[PDB]
RNA sequence: AAAUAAGGCCUACUUCACAAAGCGCCUUCCCCCGUAAAUGAUAUCAUCUCAACUUAGAUACCCACACCCAAGAACAGGGUU
RNA sequence: UAGGGUUUACGACCUCGAUGUUGGAUCAGGACAUCCCGAUGGUGCAGCCGCUAUUAAAGGUUCGUUUGUUCAACGAUUAAAG
RNA sequence: GAUAGCUGGUUGUCCAAGAUAGAAUCUUAGUUCAACUUUAAAUUUGCCCACAGAACCAAAUCCCCUUGUAAAUUUAACUGUUAGUCCAAAGAGGAACAGCUCUUUGGACACUAGGAAAAAACCUUGUAGAGAGAGUAAAAAAUUUAACACCCAUAGUAGGCCUAAAAGCAGCCACCAAUUAAGAAAGCGUUCAAGCUCAACACCAAAAAUCCCAAACAUAUAACUGAACUCCUCACACCCAAUUG
């Protein structure tokens, strides 16, 4: 129930790089983490959505905000 | 049934090619970068009058070590030890 | 080919796609305000002498009557004493209501 | 601004809402907690962890081979410890980074077993009527490695 | 004739919509800049060729610093369309003579000189 | 693909300059660092050469600047000097 | 009633004979989009519809060895009481 | 202002270590800027004979005298010898 | 074994550099010089360079210090190129036509890579290998003009000049003004007048011949896909015609 364009942003989105390789053999010898992907994927849709119309203040998304790095 | 003239692109006639969104937006982004870079030229720091000569020094010695390696462009240098080891090519055992 | 042609010459790629993007945008307005909010003075005197020597006025539907007819009627009232008079209906209207004739 | 109901009135997609944030974090904690219960345990069987070796993310599991097309430099016969997992689970319960996992987290243990060749690549190229022929032979370094288990703690 | 194009001085006149716009400002401007190819040099004059050899940018999408001085300045606005300049600002001190191993470019000009693989 | 990146600073490439790449791949089994490899000597040794040509262009300039000021300041001694006798 | 093009035949007529052919004889059937008209609004007139609705507005052949042949180069086909 | 490459040229782009040159015979495929068989509007339409504009190519498009010439003159036909 | 500016061909592996302004010639299908290119070597300045400097009858161009760089002059060799095509601008003749003939400035093609359908010349992109990796440059045509505010007509009269006649329109003049409130008349039709409207008042773009040619959807949240371009593990001399080393 998702696309590939909005799936592969929002997993771009999590700091979850993950290659098309591995996701189509977990796709096919995984379903179920293949369904935690997608689930987490539209998550992460759906708190951009609230954050581009609310501008946030002061959620920020318990899913997003990348971790910084240094 | 669309018979045209030899050649599409050149010629009186021409197929008319039209543009995209992606070309659009290429061209806004590309004008975009354009004018940061044109913004970002805008404000110089030494004024010329102050670059009068104030590197000239790692030039010459640039220069000088370019020279010094132009003019030991020479042959190589020879040596008997391998003329000796060529010998080796008949080594023979007991 | 040579710069001018008799027709229109194609213009490059390149020179196409510039003149496409340096089109012009008109404004876009957020509501548009097409969804947004001498002689009388005469007509008045004369309504107002009108109604000042008003002592017999009459009216009537006179309309169906030929020029002719109207010759006619004028010449009648003026056999025995008594003029005509033909004016406006939106200049009579508040002087009408204002006269307090309801 | 009330709008009336119709076809356009709303956007097609459903409007959903999320959950509170303290009620979100609570559910998250309580969630870890099972995992680390169940991990604790030792519920978990066969895991199976995505590790990104040699610029290639392999979907190891347990026992498999790996071959990389370069060379190491290890002697047949070591352990090796790999790193650089981002994607650990099995059944009922994954994990992952954002994007590599703790090292204290993943254990992999993997050995080396050969170091072969690749079979005999041919170059060649050609062109239309300007004489071009040119052949090589390439035969690039492999290597063969076996992922013997891969640990994990309760660490969370 | 296509000849060399050159460019006016009121294109180079940064006013103050601009600088409120960007972050740059004109007291105390930057000392170097980002340089890095994002256009080939084929399909371009030969005399813009021999402005990129020269100011070492083969290899595209690799960066480079030059001088911002009058001379640079020009060579830069000569290729303008082919390459990228963004400023090279330092939030720390320069290099000294111990942070010169560990060290990181980052997006955006940001030379950090303490380059750790730790998260914050 | 994903260009959102930069607007983190995360580098638009993820394998640029990041810890999916620079952190080393294998480690021995006893816990021993594994030695650097060719690619990784390669970036540090660009990233030194980098850095030691943005500090020499630095001192470059400040020379220069001080050279000018210097000659500014010897220009109007000499005026000053010659103001007299 | 005659021809045109197509589908058949030798019993009368001919070239002629145990046949075939025409000069000789039989048959050939469905509307084609270009217009003119009820009823009313944008345009309470009027108005044929790039608004809603009504007028002139597929039938045909078929799908169980060996001798002769009107069937056929062979192959194949029809008959052999 | 739009469509034509069917006439005269214009350019020589592979085809001079070969593409055999016009008419006339059998056979005709296609396009309508439609001569005729079907249907309409107007008309200097009292009717035929006429003229104009749109659709319809399912069909037809003669017999002969001359010049080698498609073309070029003439006798008789059918609604027509495009 | 004639000659021949001429047709044809001129044998194994791999690396590197490698496209020319013109002149003469009983000559433009051929030759030389010049110019481009290759090898070994001695020398130092080669290119964009900044104020300025460079004519009476527009893009521009020459010299040009700091500044990026590492390229340039010469010596001694000698083969190879010296018929070009297309694109943007100045053009020249032609028809302000030709895949039409010739120059000036830049690019491409003769050299691979990803697209515009099959394309030399158009857009993007070059240092050469592997991996079953990641990030990008160029990259998908849009669009339907025609009604209309359609209520309603006395008269000083056929004003005067010519017009046997045009009185309101064969031609010229002033164009007043009574109707309660508006044309010596703005069209239509009259030989000529007769009749019909109007100005104003009272609500008021397609067609050529074998047969049209990628299926196809206006309504799930802007971002994806997309190279031999950049990066990831190793080592790198291993993608130009002729010619050369
Ligand atoms: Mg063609
Ligand atoms: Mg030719
Ligand atoms: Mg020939
Ligand atoms: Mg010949
Ligand atoms: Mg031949
Ligand atoms: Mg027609
Ligand atoms: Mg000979
Ligand atoms: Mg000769
Ligand atoms: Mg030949
Ligand atoms: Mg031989
Ligand atoms: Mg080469
Ligand atoms: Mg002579
Ligand atoms: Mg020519
Ligand atoms: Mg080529
Ligand atoms: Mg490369």
């Amino acid at each position: 129930g998702l696309k590939y364009p909005a799936l592969i942003g929002n997993l771009v989105k999590c700091q979850v790089e993950l290659n098309r390789k591995v996701l189509a053999d977990l796709a096919i010898y995984e379903p179920k983490t293949f369904k935690s992907l997608a689930a987490l994927a539209s998550r992460r849709r759906h708190e951009g959505f609230a954050a581009a119309l609310g501008d946030g203040k002061e959620p920020e998304g318990i899913f997003s905000r990348v971790v910084q790095y240094h | 049934r669309g018979r045209i003239p030899g050649r599409q692109w050149i010629g009186k006639h021409r197929r008319p090619r039209f543009v995209s969104l992606r070309a659009k937006q290429n061209m806004i982004r590309r004008l975009e970068i354009e004018a940061e870079n044109h913004y970002w030229l805008s404000m110089p720091y030494m004024t010329r009058e102050q670059e009068r000569g104030h590197a000239a020094v790692r030039r010459r010695e640039a220069f000088e070590a370019i020279k010094a390696a132009a003019t030991s462009k020479f042959p190589p240098h020879r040596f008997i030890a391998d003329q000796l080891d060529h010998l080796n090519v008949t080594k023979k055992w007991s | 080919s040579k710069a001018v042609t008799r027709h229109r010459r194609v213009m490059h790629f390149q020179r196409q796609k510039l003149m496409a993007v340096t089109e012009y945008i008109p404004p876009k307005p957020a509501i548009h305000p097409s969804c947004l909010p001498g002689l009388i003075r005469l007509l008045r005197r004369e309504i107002a002498a009108v109604f000042q020597d008003n002592r017999m006025i009459a009216v009537c539907q006179n309309v169906a009557l030929s020029a002719e007819d109207k010759l006619l009627m004028r010449h009648q009232l003026r056999k025995h004493k008594i003029l005509m008079k033909v004016f406006p209906n939106q200049v009579l209207k508040p002087f009408l209501e204002d006269s307090k004739y309801q | 601004g009330y709008v009336p109901k119709t076809s356009l009135s709303s956007p097609p997609w459903p409007e959903v809402v999320l959950p509170d944030p303290v009620e979100e974090t609570r559910h998250h904690a309580e969630v870890v907690k099972k995992v680390n219960e169940m991990i604790v345990t030792g519920q978990y069987g066969r895991l199976f962890a995505v590790v990104h070796f040699a610029s290639r993310q392999w979907k190891v599991t347990s026992e498999d081979l790996i071959l990389i097309g370069n060379e190491l430099d290890l002697a047949c016969g070591e352990r090796i410890r790999l790193e650089k997992v981002l994607l650990v689970g099995a059944d009922n319960f994954t994990l992952l980074g954002k994007p590599l996992l703790g090292k204290d987290l993943v254990r992999v243990e993997a050995t080396v077993i050969e170091k072969t060749e690749s079979w005999p690549r041919i170059i060649m190229r050609f062109r239309k009527r300007k004489n071009f022929k040119k052949k090589r032979i390439v035969t690039t370094p492999q290597t063969v490695l076996r992922i013997n288990s891969i640990e994990i703690a309760p660490c969370l | 004739k296509f000849t060399r194009s050159r460019i006016p001085e009121k294109v180079f006149q940064a006013s103050p919509e601009d600088h409120e716009k960007y972050g740059g400002d004109p007291q105390n401007p930057h000392k170097l800049h980002i340089v890095t190819r994002i256009k080939s040099t084929r399909r371009r004059p030969y005399w813009e060729k021999d402005i990129i050899k020269m100011l070492g940018l083969e290899k595209a999408h690799t960066p480079q610093v030059h001088k911002n001085i009058p001379s640079v300045n020009a060579k830069l606005k000569v290729v303008k369309h082919l390459i990228r300049i963004k400023p090279l600002k330092l939030p720390q001190g320069l290099p000294a003579e111990e942070n010169m191993s560990n060290t990181c470019l980052k997006s955006t000009g940001e030379l950090v000189v303490q380059w750790h693989l730790k998260p914050v | 693909g994903g260009q959102w990146r930069l607007q983190q600073g995360l580098a638009a490439n993820p394998s640029g300059y990041g810890p999916l790449t620079e952190l080393p791949d294998w480690s021995y089994a006893d816990g021993r660092p594994a030695p650097p490899m060719k690619g990784q000597l390669r970036r540090k040794a660009e990233r030194e050469t980098f850095a030691r040509r943005v500090v020499l262009l630095s001192q470059e300039m400040d020379a220069g600047l001080q050279a000018w000021q210097l000659r500014q300041q010897k220009l109007q001694e000499e005026q000053r000097k010659q103001e007299n006798a």
